């Protein structure tokens, strides 16, 4: 039958590459979806950009089901959880290099 | 981004 | 946009994605390019097909510049070395899932 | 493929 979703492997892929080019990894998420764990106030137009470069995050986790890590908003340490379903894109802050994720049935 | 540059 | 190529990363990405959906990864290499070390007498029409999945390979090094490992051919194990730019694609034998790698300035 | 199924 149909295989498991690809997004997570490609995500981790681009992640490692943007860092082998010094660039800084930024994640775009859809907050209008279930399972999303972030300070909603920091979002805008049903979205939110998160910095996931090594130095700006703690205990980053790029699992196939979700993205987990700690970070600070305004300085308050806070946990974050993003369903791979709502991970819209990954890109570099410096020169926008990266990729937008293609739709897959696994994520409806 | 929404979060700060350093989790230091 | 003169940062390193994505291929080596996309290659490791699909290599896991397939190994996880319980599929068998196969590589399509262009023997023509310089730098390729393979048992040439197996290349059919300029391309050679290598099974790089676990049980058929020893010390598989999926590096950025080139792929290396030890596989048996006709019964005798030999060394393999394939410059990344000689790589054409990766796919699962049982269902042809995978990708045809694209051209990148880096690789000429 | 060109190589055998088992490197055993």
């Amino acid at each position: 039958s149909q295989l498991t979703p690809r997004r997570p492997y490609l995500l981790r892929a681009f992640y490692e590459w943007l860092l082998d080019n010094q660039l800084t990894p930024h994640l775009v998420v859809d907050v209008t979806l279930p399972g999303v764990q972030v300070p909603m106030e920091y979002a805008r137009d049903g979205q939110i950009v998160l910095n996931i470069a090594p130095r700006a995050v703690g205990n980053l986790e790029l699992a196939n089901d979700e993205v987990r890590f700690n970070a600070r908003f305004g300085g308050i340490p806070r946990q974050v959880s993003v369903p791979l379903a709502a991970v819209l894109a990954i890109y570099a802050r410096e020169n926008g290099a990266g990729t937008m994720f293609e739709p897959e049935a696994a994520y409806d | 981004a929404a979060n700060d540059e350093n989790y230091a």
